[PDB]
């Protein structure tokens, strides 16, 4: 049933008919070192190590792009090709220099290893050893191009995930520049991935260049922020601290690639940081103390307080641990007025009912899917790898993606279809040639953007957009069960917010105003002191703080997202929990513990004590939240949008945008991002 | 001499010697190592690390060194299975977290597929 | 005083749990279109006991169990929680 | 050393310094290395 | 499934030998308190006994009852000779604190133990 | 070729001098802060440029086997000096 | 491969092969594995029951004499049910030759006690007692060797850490040393050194 025999080493196995013998080695078990292959990108044949003696032929042949014929036997182990490999493993470290001390890849090289592991004991060579002058291709990536193997690696991986089409090979003999030949500033997305890609060491990382080695390091479990995909993300920790970050893989989300702002905020993370709690003093000014006056002081002002006058704004990367203590202190007090980050509206019941604030589908499923349109967001700059997953669907098999929303610098044509709600009611209507498209193809998917649900357009779009999901889910036969619709997100902790039922958006806050508020993390311009009367009392619980701080009536200095275990859900639904890496500086307590030792002294109490308890009471408010790694979409979207019947909003004439548009705010608007100084550099390198 | 024995757990945190908080506080996690990015090479797979939680290492100010008062803190087991790997962790007596493997789903890749003729799958490089 | 929110934990295999997908998708529309201020939410995420909670009341997690019922006993035990 | 004292190196001490423990004037360690997490300096501009 | 067990078949010669133990560091503290020139009174020396015994007090797997009937038995033997000194009984106490209290709150001010 | 903290005593050649509300000053208080005052980075512009009249050089740092290993750089910059990464001195081309 | 490779003597190799598989065939009631190595230092891989007779066999008999007792040590290996590994070593001086009885074990269930057959083997077993946990079944005198008095935790085993969970300190309050626990100077870096890539191909296990 479609299998053909290999027999590898003798041992037969069996082998889907037209795979690599790379791919059938690898299933025994066995390693053919490789330079040119990987396991994402095309097979290019360039590097030559991959050979094997094929039995019954005196012409040792390539295994990384061979075909299998059927009833193969492949020797490994045999004499020419032990002889072939030495031969080519010591062609390689002619025309390479000696910098093994100062190279940044010590400990993770590959001439290195499979030099030991294959290669020859003496050299040769006694003249020659050319030299390539280096570029400067950008601030983000150091670049010395000597040590370029020349292995049409980063050419492979730009021109077919990048897109950008900015790098080449130039020239002959021995005399090929791996390079870029304008003195261009490549700049853009997914370029802090290629310094993983570059098996030598030619394209390493420009702020981390000189600062550690990578066996001195300990490797860590943690989960990326500030994306609403998590990629999973490895911590290599030194000296109670850092050193750097690197992408490990997840099957389904973000395979083996990350984005360049979670690859270099840490700058960020350790700049500005908060190791005192802080409270205000006569003369106007704020000054530090120890914890017991900041929290009693807190404790008595929140036991005077009661009523409808105590607000908690949890925006930026808050935690499921500390979004339950504060939710179980605020029933605990007398009431709420909860409000989240981004305002995200609730009209046709969007805080219940799964559905409607989540990403239905699953990341890893929109390959399947066929027919693509994408109303007001921009990809490539909101969750990149979301990005990098449709360019894979759009190169591997074919689509069609349109865009409703935004003239904006997608890298793979993008169908435009204008830039108004207008045109979405049109569609809803189905007067276009591509109504037709969508009603009468296979699967469809519509992916509706988070940033272009701010604005008083919101009810309105998302109903309309739901009314799409129905029309072509009850009509065309799709499949069952299959979901055209989802709408992702910017900021996990809103997605778990929203999974844990609260308010979302400051609009209880502005029908409402409060005299005493918690706000953890809050970013931008969601209040003022001048919005807000005059005896505030805010208690500011964060890090870095540079916006609140200015703000400041009471600071508490939280922790961050690589110093505690926290549990964070991704866009669509799954779990991920965070794991310890480093304790924070100065005193600096995990927040639901801080919440819970406020508990305490103020007249009252929690009903636990460890994390254990807290994440029994996670299991108790919201059963997935504990089952790691795992998926299951929501149902019933034929009440949803039956529900999304009752408030007849109405749909605005003006043109719509996202504002994560351009390089400068790709890396501006966001906390880590902003307290760095990488991010400055890159920005006015892009800017200038 | 085959006699009387019963076929129950074992509860050896009593014989192990060391004390009641570093038993019930930290928690252990069995974890297959992923791969270091920056090589290619799955033979540092293949293996069920054991760890535990880090914990704080201060500046010693003497030096600018991080002491540590966490014995348990630089330990690894590597086992063979997952199974024997949560029959020690049970056996042994500490809380523990135990995660699944992940292994790179098997793909078709083709030379001849990536030199297509009608399809959008192009080099455009060589 | 009254109500803050009213959460129903599901699976997939259970005649309880199927009574309460009887239920969500006969009569959820007209209640959810009686209370508009009431979160009634609805979670499933592999297998649990298909428990119904009531949060209200300064801290008082109410508790009622929706294994094993049909639908009308479980629209009959809600309103008597309601 | 009256065959070959010399060496042609310009930083070798005039004075020797012999060894100088038990005096005012010898080694203490310390940390060459400057701040490591940068702790955020308030707002002297005051509010209300 | 077929284990050896060290001396007892049930609970009953594991109660019988651990109360038996009990019995002999109960007729043995006096010996030590006037050999090794303790400083302190019979009765809190009795106490700590009673309390590192009610410490193992829920192990019902007859096997390791037995082994910690063989470790307090060697340590019964090394304390009888005059071989452990001063500074290992002294050690079997704590008065060199480490007051570090079980609450939340100064468990909250000392922090990074949960 | 040193500089002086506004404490009072010698900086070293990296910026690591305390604040005012330290303590490690006080227990250098009676014992000589030691500093080596003959820095590196000031030793390499005291150096003579040399300018090779070819196109791609070596470099070993004055002795075979006593010093590093062999580097060859590349002088193609028409207006940068190319640096070597171990003997930090610079070189120039003549044709 | 002729310089720089130590040779083998495949002469030793048969003979030992031949010896084992007679060992094996003639007591068939304890012997499981008779393994060979390329250098021809012979493995007899044993049940923990038939310790003294297998012992008492290859003391005398006549065709191998191995009077000489040699080293015990039970290598703490996980992912195994039963864990330890007695490691006896034999070595005869009539024939120069060297059998290294390996019987596995358990964590609780005892060995029988080797000092009755071998007077050697005394404070091996009371020293093994003391850093492992394994017990010996009616042997005279079960002590510590090589640990402290007031110290336990076995700490040979792969639990105990590097560092122990004890430091000593004099100090003058009490006027005696005191033990506190343990507060390092320095962090003691565990590097990673587990390079990929597969060194040895004869070795690949079978996977899963
Ligand atoms: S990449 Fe770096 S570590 Fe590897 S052989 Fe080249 S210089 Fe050495
Ligand atoms: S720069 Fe690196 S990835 Fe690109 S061809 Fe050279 S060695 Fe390969
Ligand atoms: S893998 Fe590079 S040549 Fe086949
Ligand atoms: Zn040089």
């Amino acid at each position: 049933s479609n299998l053909i025999e290999v027999f590898v080493d003798g041992q037969s196995v069996m082998v889907e008919p037209g795979t690599t013998v790379l791919q059938a080695c690898e299933k025994v078990g066995m390693q053919i070192p490789r330079f040119c292959y990987h396991e994402r990108l095309s097979v290019a044949g360039n590097c030559r190590m991959c050979l094997v003696e094929i039995e019954k032929a005196p012409k040792v042949v390539a295994a990384c792009a061979m075909p299998v014929m059927k009833g193969w036997n492949i020797l490994t182990n045999s004499e020419k090709t032990k002889k072939a490999r030495e031969g080519v493993m010591e062609f390689l470290l002619a025309n390479h220099p000696l910098d093994c001390p100062i190279c940044d890849q010590g400990g993770e090289c590959d001439l290195q290893d499979q030099s030991m592991m294959f290669g020859s004991d003496r050299s040769r060579f006694l003249e020659g050893k050319r030299a390539v002058e280096d570029k400067n291709i950008g601030p983000l990536v150091k670049t010395i191009m000597t040590r370029c193997i020349q292995c049409t690696r980063c050419i492979r991986f730009a021109s077919e995930i990048a897109g950008v089409d900015d790098l080449g090979t130039t020239g002959r003999g021995n005399d090929m520049q791996v390079g870029t030949y304008i003195e261009k500033m490549f700049m853009s997305e997914l370029s802090g991935n290629i310094i993983d890609i570059c098996p030598v060491g030619a394209l390493t990382s420009k702020p981390y260049a000189f600062t550690a080695r990578p066996w001195e390091t300990r490797k860590t479990e943690s989960i990326d922020v500030m994306d609403a995909v998590g990629s999973n993300i490895v911590v290599s920790t030194r000296t109670g601290e850092v050193m750097r970050i690197l992408p490990r893989m997840h099957e389904d989300i973000n395979e083996e690639w990350i984005s360049d702002k979670t690859r270099f905020a840490y700058d960020g993370l350790k700049r500005q940081r908060l190791t005192e709690p802080m409270v205000r003093n006569e003369k106007g000014l704020l000054t530090h103390t120890t914890w017991e006056d900041a929290l009693s002081r807190v404790a008595g002002m929140l036991q005077s307080c009661q009523g409808n006058d105590v607000a908690a704004i949890a925006g930026g990367l808050v935690d499921a641990e500390a979004l339950i203590a504060l939710k179980d202190l605020l029933n605990r007090v007398d009431s709420d007025t909860l409000c989240t980050e981004e305002v995200f509206p609730t009209a046709g019941a969007g805080t219940d009912l799964r559905s409607n604030y989540l990403l239905n589908t699953t990341i890893a499923g929109v390959e399947e899917a066929d027919v693509v349109l994408l109303v007001g967001t921009n990809p490539r700059f909101e969750a990149p790898l979301f990005n990098a997953r449709i360019r894979k669907s759009w190169l591997h098999n074919d689509l069609k993606v349109a865009l409703i929303g935004s003239p904006v610098d997608l890298t793979y044509r993008y169908d435009h279809l204008g830039d108004s709600p207008k045109i979405l009611q049109d569609i809803a209507s189905g007067s276009h040639p591509f109504s037709q498209v969508l009603q009468e193809a296979k699967k469809p998917m519509v992916v509706l953007g988070s940033s272009a649900l701010q604005r008083n357009d919101g009810a309105a779009i998302l109903a309309a957009v739901s009314n799409i999901a129905q029309k072509i889910r009850t009509s065309s036969g799709v499949t069952g069960d299959w979901k055209v619709m989802n709408i992702l997100h910017r900021i996990a902790s809103q997605v778990a917010a929203l999974d844990l039922g609260y308010k979302p958006g400051v609009e209880a806050i502005r029908k409402n105003p409060p005299k005493m508020l918690f706000l953890l993390g809050a970013d931008g311009g969601c209040v003022t002191r001048q919005d807000l009367p005059k005896d505030c009392f805010i208690v500011y619980q964060g890090h870095h703080g540079d916006v609140g701080a200015p703000i400041a009536d009471v600071i508490l200095p939280g922790a961050a997202y690589t110093e505690k275990s926290a549990t964070y859900v991704n866009t669509e639904g799954r779990a991920q929990q965070t794991k310890v890496a480093v304790m924070p500086p100065g005193l600096a307590r995990e927040d639901w513990k801080i919440i819970r030792a406020l508990s305490e002294i103020a007249g009252m109490t929690l009903p636990y004590d460890t994390l254990d308890q807290v994440r029994n009471r996670l299991e108790e408010v919201s059963p997935n939240l504990v089952r790691y790694d795992d998926v299951e979409g929501a149902n019933y979207f034929q009440q949803a949008s039956e529900l999304s019947k009752l408030v007849n909003q109405q749909l605005l004439a003006d043109p719509l945008v996202p504002p994560q548009l351009t390089i400068k705010d790709f890396y501006m608007t966001d906390s880590i991002s902003r307290a760095s100084q990488t991010m400055a550099k890159c920005v006015k390198a892009v800017t200038e | 001499t085959q006699l009387i024995t019963v076929d129950e757990k074992l509860d050896i945190t009593t014989l192990t010697g060391v004390p009641e908080e570093h038993i019930k506080t930290r928690k252990a996690r069995i974890f297959v190592p992923a791969r270091n990015n920056m090589q290619s090479g799955v033979n540092n797979t293949k293996k069920w690390k054991m760890e535990f939680d880090t914990r704080e290492r201060w500046e010693n100010p003497l030096m600018g060194w991080a002491s540590t008062a966490d014995p348990l803190s630089n330990l690894v087991l590597t086992f063979s299975t997952k199974e024997d790997a949560i029959a020690f962790a049970e056996k042994n007596g500490w809380s523990y977290d135990v995660e699944e493997r992940k292994v790179p789903k098997p793909k078709s890749k083709s030379y001849g597929a990536n030199f297509s003729w009608n399809k959008r799958t192009r080099v455009s490089t060589k | 005083l009254g109500l803050r929110e009213i959460r129903i934990h599901l699976c997939q295999r259970s005649p309880g749990s199927q009574g309460v997908r009887d239920f969500i998708e006969k009569r959820y529309v007209e209640l959810k279109k009686a209370n508009p201020d009431l979160p009634i939410l609805i979670r499933e995420c592999s297998d649990v006991q298909p428990k119904l909670w009531a949060r209200y009341a300064f801290g008082q997690e109410k508790n009622v169990s929706l294994n094993n019922f049909s639908a009308d006993q479980v629209t009959r035990a809600l309103e008597n929680v309601l | 050393p009256t065959v070959k004292p010399p060496t042609a190196r310009k930083f070798i001490w005039t004075n020797h310094k012999f060894n100088l423990s038990g005096t005012p004037q010898q080694y203490v360690p310390y940390s060459t290395t400057r701040k490591k997490i940068q702790e955020w300096v308030p707002p002297s501009t005051p509010y209300k | 499934t077929s284990v050896k067990p060290i001396f007892s078949r049930d609970m009953n010669e594991a109660k019988r030998r651990v109360r038996e133990l009990y019995r002999a560091w109960y007729r043995e503290v006096p010996n030590t308190v006037h050999l090794f020139q303790l400083d302190i009174s019979v009765k809190q020396g009795r106490d700590k006994v009673r309390e590192m015994f009610k410490k193992n007090a829920h192990v019902t797997d007859p096997r390791v009852v037995d082994l910690l009937v063989i470790k307090g038995k060697m340590e019964l033997e090394e304390t009888i000779n005059v071989w452990k000194q001063r500074t290992h009984v002294m050690r079997f106490f704590h008065e060199t604190e480490a007051p570090r209290p079980k609450d939340f709150l100064s468990k909250f001010y000392v922090g990074h133990d949960p | 070729g040193v500089r002086t903290s506004p404490t009072g005593e010698k900086v070293t050649h990296t910026g690591q001098v305390y604040d005012d509300e330290d303590y490690r000053r006080v227990r250098f208080v009676g014992r000589q802060k030691e500093v080596n005052e003959n820095f590196a980075i000031d030793l390499i512009a005291e150096q003579p440029v040399s300018q090779v009249g070819s196109r791609v050089i070596s470099c070993d740092g004055g002795g075979g086997a006593l010093g590093h290993p062999r580097v060859y750089i590349n002088l193609d910059k028409e207006t940068k000096t190319g640096t070597c990464g171990y003997c930090g001195l610079q070189f120039r081309q003549q044709h | 491969t002729r310089p720089t490779v130590r040779p083998r003597n495949d002469v030793a190799h048969k003979q030992l092969s031949a010896f084992g598989e007679y060992v094996a065939e003639i007591l068939p009631k304890y012997v499981q594995q008779v393994q060979v190595s390329c250098f021809s230092e012979l493995e007899i891989c044993i049940h923990p029951d038939g310790v003294i007779p297998v012992l008492t066999f290859l003391r005398d008999h006549s065709n191998a004499q191995f009077k000489s007792l040699a080293d015990l040590t039970a290598v703490d290996i996980p992912t195994r049910q039963n864990r330890f590994e007695i490691v006896y070593n034999l070595l005869s001086l009539r024939f120069n030759s060297r059998i290294r009885v390996k019987t596995y074990t358990d964590e609780l269930t005892p060995v029988e006690s080797s000092v009755s057959v071998y007077k050697a083997a005394n404070w091996y077993e009371r020293e093994i007692w003391d850093m492992f946990g394994v017990f010996f079944a009616n042997h005279p005198d079960l002590r510590r060797i090589l640990t402290d008095y007031g110290f336990e935790g076995h700490p040979f085993r792969k639990d105990f850490p590097l560092s122990g969970y004890v430091e000593l300190r004099y100090d003058d309050e009490v006027k005696r040393v005191v033990a506190e626990p343990v507060e390092l100077a320095q962090e003691f870096r565990k590097f990673d050194l587990n390079s990929p890539w597969e060194a040895f191909p004869a070795y690949r296990q079978p996977p899963e």
